[PDB]
RNA sequence: ACUAACCCCUAUACCUUCUGCAUAAUGAAUUAACUAGAAAUAACUUUGCAAGGAGAGCCAAAGCUAAGACCCCCGAAACC
């Protein structure tokens, strides 16, 4: 029980295919293109999530003053009671002060 | 950063001096910094602890930490605690002796 | 990313085999086997 | 015929001697030996940082990564508003809530909480002083190759692949050319169908591509761009402000 | 495989559609226009005659400095009462 | 998801179609126009800046109006702006 | 000499780099601790069962219910008005003396902030208060330069230096709106405005301009003979006689209280991408930026 | 104190030592004496002499109003005619 | 424990060592890739040390077998017929000779 | 341990709470799965540069930038 009887089927992997060959490829692009464009231009994701890092707190303030009203009604609701618990562990909770 | 300019004398009123031309004939070499400054510079840790380092080395470090505790021990009276990284060529001595140090291999051609 | 143990039998199993020539469920059930082994080590 | 030979623009250290390099011609299988080339010591023959390599990998495999689990608080999960049963008297176990971490289709307790972002910038000197580093090890590796230009006699890909097994290359090489646009037309099409072989632009070179490809060949030009654009790191001012504004020496 | 081409800044200046909704208000002002012009000449089609004050705001810009900035005799004249004040 | 348009760009996305996009332009101008009214409940600064007596400095200052409810019977009198505070 | 060859010379037998053998520097990395197994489990270094234990310490600075030891101590005016108080970033005699050797410095040409700024030999943030910068007196017997320096604030003593050399020392204001244009005026050029007039000093710093002993700038030239008299007197060096230099005409290079730069009139327009400077001549317009 | 604040996510100050303690950039704190202002007719000229001087803290205290106060008091400041400037820099310490 | 463990008495095989010692160990079976970081102890062991302790006994066989695995292996066979199978997964060259060294002695 | 399962000798279940539990103090019939340490102010370690560091802002009387590494789960009666 709680294992399987048979083994799992072997899994391919492309170590050469278009992504992976070219993986890195630009990241150097401010050094060698006279500082015309930054490597954080080139990150591809979220609005919010854009060349920033921060804990799960800052990300959920900056989720919601950037595009917060644009957010669903029930999706905004969450993110209002995420930020009103966060709030309250970070700053009253804690093994240090 | 603007070469230094050449001055008919030597060395300058603020103290700088250009290095030596050639180069001194030694197994090890240490080059000026992208100042035109000698890589010497003091370190402290912990509040209390006070090092001396010398960065911008390659070639043989270890005839460089042979010559340094050679020149600091009538000084300091016994062999100076001292540490060698050669991944990184840099020498690091206990205390500070960064003015002595810099005149020393000031004199020396570097 | 979701990890999961996946070598829990073989966990269990270096434990039950040494209480293999016991008396009573405490050879087999774990609770009651890891409780004897370390009383007879 | 006539050899080619490049000299190193940028000035020289005094203590320091210039390193030579050997320049082939992909227009025959046996056209090496064309030219001799200078390479700036402070460039191709630095100190073997493995790790200034490491570090510099992991940056470029890791800032860019942006992670999009997320899993449902007992907050989010639906329903749970009401308690149960009442606290005594049961004789069961007390609970709150039928979405709690503990209850079976509840909340997780502490879990993925994407989108999230690795994001970090390496400083500026430590990312150049890498490609040096990579360059140098390359070097002294004998896998890297200098040659003066990328005009092939056939576009056919196996000729090309068959020309890198004669000369010993390596399974997989990296090929590096000026400016996007001034691709041959005969590189572009052998290199299009094949898997090991990658061509990109100078701009585009990385050390995660370095590493991944055994071998790694430039061009003249792509080594003078390089020696240029190292080399302005290590003698320059601290920037008053971001380098893409005008100055007064920059673009040089 | 071939790289694709790098990413390079789209030359030219961004002049975005006034009567969309989703353009932010900041790239619809002269101040956007002036930033545009500074940065690509005359290329840009901003007229130079724009960028100075017309004489609508002219008016008030000189009655702020007249109100919140005195002269050099006003100033002296205040500095001299007052040192006589004190003495 | 996330909605293309912002919530509160909804009532205008609307009057752009459908039987409101045929309305004749000046009336669709003044309806849009969002001028501030008089100020009736409170009294403005008059001044861009003033100075803070406490430190002597020149700070910007604004007028905030004072939010006015409306009874339904208003609409059949002249109250000359004022309202339920 | 050695340790570089010796190096790259090793690594040649080593087998080919690859991203299957690299390992960061030792040292450089402490391995993360979790609560699991007998060491750190049991409580996760919590101690037992309380406040601690359970995460609901008080706030920092409360000591249980005793009047906490911040609030007992009485308010005094230590940080008032803070962040209206004037700050000025020192200059050092030494330091100009290393900007000139090293010739970060051009001593050929009048020194001004913007200057001293493009050689880096001062840092100046006018969003911290900032108002220039002040001309200390440290090192001044190794001081020997001519030069036309302008800072904001002076010394008696780097006064009498620099004048002791041949050298021209005054100070002139600048506004905040102006400071940040002289250090920076490449990101100013780009905003697309004209240059725009810098203000008078405020009313407590008008008796420190146009006093003839602080070579002020809006002070009276005709006073100043006989104070540069009383520091050669006072300090018991010849003063010398500048203007037989033949560096004269630029040591009395001086730009107008009103100008920013030099031989740039207010109200002009600069564009860079073509090159080209642009002038207004509407007449309300130019009596706006010459009044 | 706030940790995180809600409109930046980032740490704030406590305003109350602010305006009650000095902080030397060498990392000392200067502070007042309690009661220095409160029954001076019951108190003898020597209490009352070293009632009105500035005292320093101990490294507890420091390290408490440290935590309480962001990076930005901790700063290098050039004022002019300041007159504390002499004491911002110690001299002569031995560990 | 020893009541969880079978037991035997301390014993010989045909009485080794009274009238002549005969080395138990009779056969040694070495499986060692070519690439891979696990057979690197297992790889330089056979290019130093394979060679001359082939000559130490030369009564026992050693096959040495070149193919991919993911951990390396050594089988020893005694007269008696019993098989011994250790591991070499990621060892040092020292502690590898030790290893092969401690398997001869056995009886 | 033994030739030998038992017979011989030795040995007061686990966790938690308390100064102290074989305790006749709580919890557990058993098995499978699920279920609980979130943050970088300072300090430490390791690179890079260096009187400068940083890809505008910020800090600096050897500092500046970057990285590593410390802060749990369930449960009320209630209030609107
Ligand atoms: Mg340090
Ligand atoms: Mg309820
Ligand atoms: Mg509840
Ligand atoms: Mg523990």
């Amino acid at each position: 029980i709680g294992i399987r009887l048979t083994l799992p089927p072997p899994k391919v992997v492309d170590r050469w295919n278009e992504k992976r060959a070219m993986f890195g490829v630009y990241d150097n692009i401010g050094i060698l293109g006279n500082f015309e464009k930054h490597p954080k231009e080139l990150i591809r994701g979220p609005i919010w999530l854009r060349g920033w890092k921060g804990n799960e707190l800052q990300r959920c303030i900056r989720k919601r003053k950037m595009v917060g009203s644009r957010m669903f009604a029930d999706d905004l609701h969450n993110l209002n009671k995420r930020i009103r618990y966060l709030y309250k562990h970070f700053n009253r909770h804690g093994k240090f002060r | 950063i603007p070469d230094p300019p050449k001055h008919e004398h030597y060395p300058t009123p603020s103290g700088w001096q250009p290095p030596r031309d050639p180069p001194p004939n030694l197994p090890y070499f240490v080059r000026r910094s992208r100042m035109h400054n000698i890589p010497v510079y003091k370190d402290i840790t912990h509040g209390n602890r006070q090092m001396t380092v010398i960065r911008k080395v390659e070639g043989d470090i270890w005839a460089l930490q042979k010559d340094v505790e050679d020149f600091l021990s009538p000084l300091l009276g016994k062999t100076p605690v001292t540490q060698v990284n050669e991944v990184t060529g840099t020498l690091r001595i206990k205390g500070y002796f960064d003015q002595e140090l810099k005149a020393w291999l000031l004199e020396k051609g570097f | 990313l979701r990890n999961r143990v996946t070598d829990r039998y073989f966990r269990i199993q270096e434990v039950l085999k040494h209480a293999r020539h016991f008396r009573g469920r405490k050879n087999r059930c774990y609770r009651l086997a890891v409780r004897t082994v370390i009383r007879a080590f | 015929p006539e050899p080619v030979l490049r000299k190193v623009e940028l000035p020289v250290p005094t203590h320091r001697r210039p390193v030579q390099a050997w320049v082939e011609s992909l227009r025959g299988f046996e056209q090496e030996r064309v030219g001799l080339a200078d390479l700036h010591p402070d460039v191709f023959a630095t100190a073997p940082r493995l790790d200034i390599l490491h570090q510099v990998a992991m940056w470029q495999k890791n800032f860019k990564r942006i992670s999009y689990a997320k899993t449902k608080t007992r907050a989010e999960v639906r329903g749970g508003g009401r308690k149960p049963w009442p606290q005594k008297g049961t004789g069961r176990a007390r609970h709150g809530s039928i979405r709690s971490p503990l209850w079976r289709g509840g909340g997780v307790a502490h879990g993925p909480r994407g989108p999230t972002s690795y994001y970090y910038m390496l400083p500026m000197k430590v990312r150049a002083l890498g490609l040096k580093v990579a360059l140098t090890v390359k070097l002294a590796q004998d896998d890297l190759h200098i040659m003066d230009s990328l005009e092939l006699p056939t576009g056919d890909p196996q000729y090309l692949t068959e020309l890198a097994h004669y000369r010993r290359w390596g399974d997989s090489v990296l090929l590096v050319d000026l400016t996007h646009e001034e691709m041959p037309q005969s590189i572009v099409e052998a290199t299009s169908r094949l898997k090991t072989f990658n061509l990109i632009p100078a701009v585009g070179l990385n050390v995660h591509s370095m590493l991944k490809h055994q071998t790694l060949v430039l061009t003249l030009p792509t080594v003078a761009f390089l020696e240029d654009k190292l080399l302005w790191q290590d003698s320059r001012y601290r920037p008053l402000y971001p380098f893409s504004l005008p100055y007064s020496d920059f673009p040089r | 495989y071939r790289a694709r081409p790098p990413p390079r800044r789209r030359p030219g200046p961004r002049w975005p559609d006034p009567e969309d909704l989703l353009t932010p208000r900041w790239q619809l002002g002269p101040r956007y226009a002036a930033k545009q012009f500074a940065r690509y000449g005359a290329a840009s089609g901003v007229v130079p005659g724009s960028l100075w004050p017309s004489p609508e705001q002219l008016r008030e810009l000189e009655a702020e400095e007249r109100e919140w900035y005195p002269s050099l005799a006003t100033m002296q004249e205040s500095l001299r009462v007052k040192q006589l004040a004190e003495e | 998801p996330l909605h293309k348009y912002p919530v509160w760009l909804w009532k205008r996305l609307q009057l752009r179609e459908g039987i409101c996009s045929r309305l004749p332009g000046h009336y669709l101008r003044s309806l849009e126009e969002e001028r501030t009214p008089t100020p009736v409940h409170y009294r403005p600064h008059g001044a861009k800046f003033k100075i803070n007596p406490k430190n002597g400095q020149r700070e910007r200052v604004e007028d905030v109006p004072i939010p006015i409810y409306f009874p339904p019977e208003s609409q059949r009198g002249l109250w000359g702006g004022e309202g339920w505070i | 000499q050695g340790g570089g060859a010796r190096a790259l010379d090793l690594l040649r037998g080593l087998p080919r780099v690859s991203l299957a053998n690299l390992k960061p520097n030792p040292g450089s990395k402490k391995p993360e601790r979790r609560p699991r197994g007998r060491r750190r489990g049991r409580k996760c270094g919590r101690g037992h069962k309380g406040e601690r234990q359970r995460g609901t310490r008080p706030r920092l600075g409360f000591e249980g219910g005793q009047t906490p030891f911040y609030i007992r101590i009485p308010k005094y005016g230590f940080n008032e008005g803070h962040s209206f108080r004037r700050q000025y970033k020192p200059l050092s005699l030494n330091r100009l003396q290393y900007l000139i050797d090293l010739g970060r410095v051009d001593p050929s040409q009048p020194i001004d902030l913007t200057q001293l700024v493009n050689g880096r030999g001062v840092t100046i943030q006018p969003l911290k208060r900032d108002y220039g910068v002040q001309l200390v007196e440290e090192g001044a017997d190794t001081f020997t330069a001519k030069v036309n320096i302008e800072v904001q604030l002076a010394s008696e003593l780097a006064i009498a230096a620099i004048e002791k050399n041949g050298g021209v020392v005054t100070t002139a204001f600048y506004d905040p709106r102006s400071l940040d244009i002289v250090c920076k005026p490449v990101p100013f050029f780009l905003r697309g405005q004209p240059i725009p007039k810098r203000m008078l000093p405020p009313e407590e710093l008008v008796p420190y301009y146009t006093d003839a002993k602080n070579r002020g700038y809006l002070a009276d030239p005709a006073k100043f003979p006989e104070a540069r008299l009383e520091l050669a007197r006072k300090y018991g060096y010849i003063l010398p006689d500048i203007t037989k230099d033949e560096l004269f005409k630029m040591l009395c290079t001086r730009k107008d209280p009103r100008q920013i730069f030099f031989g740039l009139a207010p109200g002009w327009v600069v564009n860079m991408a073509d090159k080209k400077i642009l002038k207004p001549t509407d007449e309300n317009l130019l009596k706006y930026y010459t009044s | 104190l706030t940790y995180f604040s809600a409109r930046k996510g980032k740490r704030k100050t406590v305003k109350a030592v602010i305006d009650r303690f000095l902080r030397l950039h060498c990392g000392l704190w200067v502070r007042r004496k309690a009661g220095y202002k409160k029954k001076l007719w019951k108190k003898t000229p020597a209490r009352k002499k070293r009632l009105r001087e500035f005292v320093f803290c101990n490294k507890t205290q420091s390290k408490l109003l440290d935590k309480m106060t962001t990076s930005f008091w901790k700063r290098r400041n050039w004022y002019v005619d300041d007159p504390y400037q002499k004491y911002h820099d110690r001299t002569n310490l031995k560990v | 424990t020893a009541r969880g463990t079978p037991s035997r008495f301390l014993a010989s095989v045909l009485h080794n060592g009274l009238g002549r010692y005969v080395q138990q160990l009779q056969r040694l079976s070495f499986s060692v890739s070519r690439d891979g970081a696990s057979s690197r102890g297992a790889r330089e062991f056979v290019e130093r040390e394979v060679i001359d302790f082939a000559r130490r006994n030369p009564g026992v066989v050693i096959y040495v077998n070149s193919r991919p695995c993911c951990v390396p292996r050594v089988v020893a066979e005694y007269l008696n017929g019993a098989v011994r199978e250790e591991s070499i997964h990621c060892k040092s060259v020292e502690e590898i000779s030790t290893l092969v060294q401690k398997l001869a002695d056995q009886s």
